[PDB]
């Protein structure tokens, strides 16, 4: 059943195809007519599943261009190493975190740039960077620019080894479509190989080089004499030092005794008191529980080996009263169609990335992660956008394989059909929540504007005047706070200090992390939040749901999944296919994130940072005024945009100026834009005639006609534009205040 | 003639054709890459040779140490002796990097002419080598050159005692991997040579099995 | 048909054919597929043996006869600062200046075969030369070697130079790079690899 | 733009420091720090948590006028 | 060989040819002959 599929040599490497620039089509191989040829050429180069019909060639070009992306990552890393390695102040920095900022970049001076080279601390000259690379090569024991070198060589090296698979499994091994379709031993091993035995190497990293170096890294001792990360694998008594539990041998995991592990394998919450981190002796057992977890869960699913389930008689199974003929025809859906696994890979993708962003500022796992203020924040709103912009595209994919995948001649089983023959339902009730929430949320800011306008600040929403606690956040707050006495006795503390309980911890002047509170001023904002991400659904899954039919066009699926509109009758039908919905669900993705990252910078630098001084006085950055201040539209104007935004726009003559300068020019980007955003092709193509004429005027009129931008291309230009504006606007103004002020 | 079910390619041609695949790697369906049934059997001959030239230089300085034969520079560990530095490193004539490129230098000649004899049988035979051009032809499978230089004997003249030497060979190639591989293990959880642990285990197996550490 | 390649077993590529001296079959990347190119890069690997030829023999013969305790000339590394009648760049222009010509001679004679043969100032010399490359004639070739039978003296002697001038090339490259690795003379490295071969290599400084 | 120069112009004049305008106008961030975020200073503080003034009503239009403007989008 | 030039005779690989010399030449240039702003011919 489950074998090795390949076909020898499929496809003679050669230069042929390479040099007709369009190949993969048929359509626009013949050549650029008009220059409307170069611009859909890069719009469909990607798409596999367009050129072809066969399932076997699209899975064959996925697997290489896969290939080819894991090597670009891997470049990638290599060169984050080896500039960590050759123009970094780390050596420096491992001798004084607190007082020297990290810094992994240098810029040759040539026009007087060479002020961006500011003064970081060591003895260097460099960009400051808020990757956080320092503290990840800090916690993994790294303290040699040599170990650094070494590495990024590794790096390269699989580089190209990636590239050779690449090559390899589409030129002179390539698998068959039957081989692909093996989903149950791919996920077998998926569970088993990559995600169980990667954490369980990880856990044996980190207990036999990481846990010591970073002990003795603790203990106040110079990086330059701690041994070698090999001194305490070939001396087990040098690495007993510091956890004399490794003197017992390998013999306590084999009897079953190994409760006597509690050094190196310990369960405490908290963050270590001088690092402001977690504990690498919890980390470790933790990925080493992970990896057992995920092993035994590899061993689910039926092979060839007789035993095992199989995700179809799991499938059929579930079929209820409610809900027609259940999950019938769906392992048939995600085997034979490429895009509803990319709808779902990318929404779990995304969503997890939220998680990870929402999971890592509250527990700081690597040392001064929570001191540096600027990596805090850059590792959240980093992965925040990365998440936002991964669950659109996933409604993207599933609105394509809805339009040019879905048929119904099998799909009568009545799961999907069921939610596709009441979307007028669907649809309905998620724009009536939209509307409750988006007023219940923003009405209440307007009100407080106007009262607190009206000089009646005593009918406003605040903390003071009417209260809008929220009691359910609390709650939870107070019982993970009681957590490690009662519902978990065994830890012996809270797992995170955000909660209510425990208390403050320095790590050299600078706060890491305390309790934070939550009053009307979050109630508000998490409802806001809650609306935007409604809206934000609601386009996703009307798009969605109508991207095959509607009352207004009934064959739309004829159309096509990207199609600008269905002439200008009906009263109106621009902008109606699923295309569309994912342009316009992209600016309220933005929104949304946008108002997240605006929401978690004030809520840090107003009731979590500071610096708090001898005696116990904390005194946070802003001075704790986000409580009463952003209950009005004004005070997130004054009190957040002009009073945070007068870092960057005076940064000009300083180490900070490229800041002050991408502000500006991420300004003109969002302006430029809305040249695209709001006209439309004909007054462009009539324009261009005019040119054209001056143009055969003088005989220079070009044989590629310059027909202007399609109308689809038009709006991907605005949002992309939109887009990129908007964002680096935010970097700009967001690094040049905390990198200052932090 | 057990532990799986002859399927399709397993019919008792090859020496030592037990029948013995519970994954199929040998199923001749996809077969394009390295795991097709020509590659497979002539990669486990010459791995069996080289684990059979292996596991006995493994333990001969640490057995004929003992003997007292040899004088007290054989590394009674097999791994003390170069092959890995911070465990322990002999001085040889001669750095061990150049060594080892002097090991690859020679090693290419006698590599890359099997390999061409692989892939095109007749060949290295036509080409005038250097000095004395020898008749080193593919005389017939790629893993049995034959020739009057890799056969100084003749051992093996008809198919009788040919195959039941060709089984002979492949059984003991699996043996020495089988004994390399724990040569290899048994040198980390004890932390010394092969023979040292036989006669400690000789000692009393009671108290110095591997269930001891 | 028969001939020896630089790797027994192969088939010597299409665009190769023994033809041209020095032909062993070697050209992985297809870099010679079309002749266009083939009629240019056999002229650039002719001339880059030839300079390398000169360049070796300038670098090597010198350091072992300042070596050998009879010349006084300074190491081939720093013969550019030294004390000459006049700047390093005057004499590059002057070089420019003289190279200029021969080189532009040279240049019409690939392009346009033949078109460039005859004295432009005493119309009589008429070098001899037929094939490009090979100009003969008494100031490039006042031995009279080079015109002989049509294969076996000739092209046996071109190729012969070819294995010397590929040689050459090799050795002035490594001369390069130890004069970078080890700060010493290129006989240097001789007598010390030969004091002792055993540790003293490349691998005697890492 | 017309209106942006002759107000700032004329701002610097009626202060008493022409040479703030003379000096940093001819670059793009003057405009941004020195004239808009700069004169912005008692127009968003009409009110606040510590009371209102005469300027309030027009703090709340100056917030209206950027709503009406958004939803135009 | 012929298809590699003629890749090599693509709009994109040639304005990047281009492109990156002229910066190549504009930035000699500018570190060789720094801060001009009248000419002094
Ligand atoms: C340039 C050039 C390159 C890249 C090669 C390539 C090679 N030749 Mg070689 N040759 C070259 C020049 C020449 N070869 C040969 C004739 C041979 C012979 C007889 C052999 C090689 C062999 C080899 C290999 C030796 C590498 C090693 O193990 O160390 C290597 C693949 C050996 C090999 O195993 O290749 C299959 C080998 O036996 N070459 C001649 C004379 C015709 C050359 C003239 O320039
Ligand atoms: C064309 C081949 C050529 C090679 C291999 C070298 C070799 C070298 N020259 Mg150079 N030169 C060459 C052409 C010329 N040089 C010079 C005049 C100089 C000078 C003045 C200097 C060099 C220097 C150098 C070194 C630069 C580092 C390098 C070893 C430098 C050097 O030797 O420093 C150690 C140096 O100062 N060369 C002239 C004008 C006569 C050349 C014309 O062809
Ligand atoms: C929600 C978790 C869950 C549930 C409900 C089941 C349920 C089942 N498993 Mg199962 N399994 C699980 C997780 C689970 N498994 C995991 C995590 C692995 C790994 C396996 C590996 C596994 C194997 C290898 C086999 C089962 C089998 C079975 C079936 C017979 C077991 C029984 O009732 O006695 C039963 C339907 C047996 C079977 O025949 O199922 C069809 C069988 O051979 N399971
Ligand atoms: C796992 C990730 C993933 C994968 C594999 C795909 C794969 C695919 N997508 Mg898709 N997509 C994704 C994520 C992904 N997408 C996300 C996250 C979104 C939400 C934004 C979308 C939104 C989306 C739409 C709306 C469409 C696709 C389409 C496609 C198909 C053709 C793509 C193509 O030819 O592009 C070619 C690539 C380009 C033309 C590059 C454009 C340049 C980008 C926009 C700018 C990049 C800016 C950069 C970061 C910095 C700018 C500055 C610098 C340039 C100077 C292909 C199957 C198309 C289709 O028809 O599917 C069949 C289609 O219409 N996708
Ligand atoms: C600031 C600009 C702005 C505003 C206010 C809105 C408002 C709205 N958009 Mg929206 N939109 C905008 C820009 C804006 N958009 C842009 C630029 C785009 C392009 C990407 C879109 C794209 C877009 C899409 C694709 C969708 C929306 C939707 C919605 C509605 C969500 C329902 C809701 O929350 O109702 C709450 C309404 C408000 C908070 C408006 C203010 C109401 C005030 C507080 C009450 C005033 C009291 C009283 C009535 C005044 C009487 C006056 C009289 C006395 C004279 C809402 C009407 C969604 C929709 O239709 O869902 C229903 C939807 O699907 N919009
Ligand atoms: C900051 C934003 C921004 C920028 C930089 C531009 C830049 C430009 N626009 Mg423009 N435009 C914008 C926003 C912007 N627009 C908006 C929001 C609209 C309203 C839809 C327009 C409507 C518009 C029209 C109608 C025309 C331009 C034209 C032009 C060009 C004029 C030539 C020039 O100045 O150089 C130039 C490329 C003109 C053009 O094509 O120049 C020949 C032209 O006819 N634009
Ligand atoms: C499997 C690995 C391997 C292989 C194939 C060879 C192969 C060879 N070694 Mg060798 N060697 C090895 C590992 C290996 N060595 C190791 C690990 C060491 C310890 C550092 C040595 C130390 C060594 C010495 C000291 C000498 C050789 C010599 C030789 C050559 C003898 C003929 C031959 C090419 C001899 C030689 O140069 O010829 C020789 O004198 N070897
Ligand atoms: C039409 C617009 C325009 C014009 C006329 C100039 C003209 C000039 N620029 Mg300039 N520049 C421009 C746009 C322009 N730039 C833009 C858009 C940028 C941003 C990328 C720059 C960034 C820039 C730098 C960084 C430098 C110049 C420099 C110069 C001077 C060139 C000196 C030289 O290399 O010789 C010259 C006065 C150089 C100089 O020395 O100025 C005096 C210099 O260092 N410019
Ligand atoms: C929440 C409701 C819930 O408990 O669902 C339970 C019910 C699923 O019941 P069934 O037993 O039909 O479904 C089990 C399987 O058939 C697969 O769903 O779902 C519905 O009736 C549709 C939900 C629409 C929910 C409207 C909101
Ligand atoms: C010309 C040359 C040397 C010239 C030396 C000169 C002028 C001497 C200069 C000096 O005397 C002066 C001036 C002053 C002295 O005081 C010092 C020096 C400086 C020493 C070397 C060429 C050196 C050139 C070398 C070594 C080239 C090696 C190239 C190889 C092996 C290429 C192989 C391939 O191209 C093929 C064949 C086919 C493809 O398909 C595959 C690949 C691999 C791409
Ligand atoms: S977009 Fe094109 S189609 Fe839709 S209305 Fe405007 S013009 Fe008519």
């Amino acid at each position: 059943e489950v074998k090795i599929m390949v076909e020898k040599d499929p496809v003679k490497t050669s230069f042929e195809k390479w040099a007709k620039p369009g190949h993969f089509s048929r359509t626009l191989a013949k050549g650029p007519n008009t220059t409307t040829w170069i611009w859909n050429l890069h719009a469909d180069a990607h798409d596999f599943d367009s050129h072809t019909n066969d399932l076997e060639e699209i899975s064959r070009k996925v697997f290489s261009a896969h290939f080819g992306q894991l090597a670009v990552i891997f470049i990638w890393l290599s060169g984050m190493y080896f500039h960590g390695a050759r123009f970094s102040n780390y050596e420096a920095w491992l001798s004084d975190p607190t007082h020297i900022k990290p810094s992994a970049q240098v810029v040759w001076p040539i026009v007087g740039q060479k002020i961006l080279n500011g003064d970081v601390g060591g003895g260097f000259q460099g960009i400051q960077i808020t990757s956080g690379f320092f503290q990840l090569w800090r916690a993994s024991g790294i303290t040699s620019e040599l170990q650094l070198y070494t590495t990024a060589i590794g790096g390269l090296i699989f580089a190209a080894l990636m590239l050779f698979a690449g090559w390899f499994h589409y030129h002179k091994a390539a698998p068959k479509l039957a081989w692909f379709q093996n989903v149950e031993s791919m996920l077998n091993h998926h569970l088993a190989g990559l995600l169980g035995l990667g954490s369980l190497a990880w856990a044996g990293h980190q207990v036999h080089v990481s846990l010591p170096i970073n002990r003795l890294l603790d203990a106040g001792v110079d990086p330059k004499e701690i041994p070698l990360p090999h001194e305490f694998i070939l001396n087990r008594d040098l690495l007993a030092q510091l956890y004399p539990s490794f003197s017992k041998g390998l013999t306590p995991f084999f009897t079953l005794n190994w409760s006597e592990y509690s050094d190196f394998l310990t369960f405490r919450g908290g963050l270590n008191p001088v690092t402001g981190g977690l504990w690498l002796t919890d980390t470790a057992h933790h990925h080493l529980a992970i990896a057992v977890l995920f092993l035994v869960a590899g061993h689910m699913y039926r092979t060839n080996f007789g035993i095992g389930h199989s995700m179809k008689e799991i499938l059929e199974a579930h079929k209820g009263p409610f809900t027609g003929e259940g999950h019938k025809g769906l392992y048939e859906i995600l085997t034979t169609s490429w895009h509803a696994q990319l709808a779902i890979n990318l929404a779990m993708l995304g969503s997890l990335t939220i998680i990870v962003a929402h999971h890592m500022y509250a527990m700081p796992p690597y040392p001064y992660l929570a001191t540096d203020y600027a990596t805090q924040l850059s590792l959240f709103t980093h992965h925040m956008w990365i998440g936002g912009f991964l669950v659109v595209g996933a409604a993207a994919h599933a609105a394509i394989f809805m339009v040019r995948d879905y048929d119904p001649t099998t799909q009568y089983n009545n799961l999907l059909d069921r939610v596709l023959r009441h979307r007028d339902a669907i649809i309905s009730h998620l724009n009536w929540v939209c509307i409750f929430l988006g007023f219940h949320s923003f009405g209440l800011y307007i009100h407080n504007d106007t009262m607190s306008a009206l000089g009646r600040p005593q009918d406003m929403f605040s903390d003071t005047a009417i209260q809008l606690q929220p009691v359910f956040a609390q709650w939870i707050q107070n019982t993970h706070a009681l957590a490690p006495s009662l519902t978990a006795p065994n830890a012996t503390a809270s797992t995170s200090l955000t909660w209510g309980g425990g208390d403050l911890v320095a790590v050299g002047g600078k706060v890491a992390l305390l309790p934070i509170p939550l009053g009307t001023a979050d109630f508000l904002v998490h409802h806001i939040h809650a609306f935007t991400i409604h809206v934000t659904v609601l386009i996703l899954l009307k798009g969605v749901l109508f991207a095959r039919s509607s009352r207004l066009i009934p064959d739309k699926a004829n159309l096509g999944f990207r199609f600008p509109c269905d002439g200008p009758g009906r009263g109106g039908t621009c902008q109606v296919s699923a295309w569309d919905h994912v342009f316009l669900g992209l600016f309220w993705m933005y929104n949304a994130i946008s108002v997240v990252i605006f929401h978690f910078s004030w809520k840090m630098q107003s009731d979590v940072w500071g610096s708090i001084s001898d005696q116990g006085v904390v005194t946070h950055i802003t001075g704790g005024n986000f409580a009463q201040s952003s209950i009005t539209i004004n005070g997130w104007l004054r009190d957040f945009l002009w009073a945070q935004a007068s870092q960057v726009i005076q940064s000009y003559g300083s180490s900070l100026s490229a800041y002050g300068l991408l502000f500006l020019g991420a300004h003109f980007v969002w302006a430029f834009s809305l040249m695209f955003l709001f006209s439309g092709r004909g007054y462009w193509q009539e324009l261009i005639e005019s040119i054209v004429w001056a143009h055969n005027k003088l005989k220079v009129a070009p044989a590629i006609q310059p027909r202007a931008l399609s109308i689809v291309q038009g709006r991907a230009v605005g949002v992309a534009h939109y887009l990129l504006g908007g964002i680096a606007t935010t970097w700009a103004f967001f690094l040049a205040r905390i990198i200052s002020v932090g | 003639f057990a532990s799986k079910q002859s399927l399709s390619y397993l019919d008792g041609t090859l020496p030592g054709d037990y029948g013995f695949d519970p994954l199929g790697l040998m199923d001749p369906e996809g077969a394009g890459g390295f795991i097709d049934p020509q590659w497979l059997p002539y990669a486990e001959i010459i791995n069996g040779r080289f684990a059979m030239l292996g596991a006995a230089g493994a333990i001969a300085p640490e057995v004929l140490g003992r003997i007292g034969l040899i004088p007290q520079e054989t590394a009674i560990p097999w791994f003390q002796s170069g092959v890995i530095p911070p465990v322990g490193n002999y001085s040889y004539w001669a750095d061990p990097y150049t060594l080892f490129v002097l090991e690859m230098a020679l090693m290419g000649f006698a590599e890359h002419r099997r390999a061409q004899d692989y892939y095109k049988p007749g060949s290295m035979g036509k080409q005038y080598f250097l000095g004395l051009e020898k008749f080193l032809g593919g005389s017939g499978n790629p893993a049995y050159p034959g020739g009057p230089i890799f056969n100084f004997l003749g051992f093996g003249k008809n198919e009788k005692e040919l195959q039941e030497l060709k089984v002979k060979e492949v059984k003991n190639g699996r043996l020495a991997m089988m004994a390399v591989l724990g040569y290899f293990t048994q040198a980390i959880f004890t932390g010394v040579g092969p023979f040292q642990n036989l006669l400690d285990h000789l000692a009393d197996p009671v108290h110095n099995n591997v269930l001891t550490n | 048909n028969d001939r020896p390649l630089w790797f027994p077993g192969s088939k010597a590529p299409e665009w190769l054919d023994g033809s041209l001296p020095g032909d062993f079959g070697f050209d992985p990347l297809g870099l010679g597929s079309d002749p266009e190119l083939l009629k240019w890069f056999v002229q650039a690997e002719l001339v880059h043996c030839r300079w390398a030829m000169l360049g070796a023999a300038g670098i090597f013969i010198p350091e072992a006869l300042t070596k050998a305790g009879i010349l006084n000339t300074p190491s081939w590394n720093v013969a550019g600062d030294q004390q000459y009648f006049a700047d390093p760049t005057t004499l590059f222009v002057i070089e420019l200046i003289l190279f200029a010509w021969a080189e532009g001679r040279r240049w019409a004679d690939i392009v346009n075969p033949g078109c460039v043969n005859v004295d432009p100032v005493f119309p009589n010399n008429k070098l001899t030369g037929t094939d490009v490359g090979y100009p003969g004639g008494l100031w490039f070739d006042p031995l009279g070697w080079g015109q002989t039978k049509d294969a076996k003296k000739l092209k046996e002697l071109r190729t012969k130079e070819i294995k010397n001038g590929r040689l050459a090339m090799l050795a002035v490259l490594g001369a390069v790079v130890q004069a970078n690795y080890t700060h010493t003379g290129p006989i240097d490295n001789l007598l010390a690899h030969l004091a002792d071969p055993g540790h003293n290599t490349i691998f005697a400084l890492s | 733009w017309v209106t942006f120069y002759w107000h700032w112009k004329h701002i610097t004049l009626w202060q008493g420091n022409v040479a703030q305008f003379n000096e940093s106008s001819t670059y793009l961030m003057g405009w941004l720090r020195d004239y808009l975020w700069l004169n912005s200073s008692q127009l968003i503080n009409g009110y606040n948590p510590f009371g209102m003034n005469s300027l309030s009503v027009w703090a709340w239009m100056f917030l209206f006028g950027h709503l009406v403007w958004a939803t135009g989008f | 060989m012929q298809d590699v030039k003629t890749y090599l005779s693509t709009a994109p690989v040639l304005a990047t040819l281009w492109f990156g010399f002229l910066a190549g030449l504009l930035i000699e240039i500018n570190r060789f002959f720094p801060d001009a702003l009248v000419l002094p011919l």
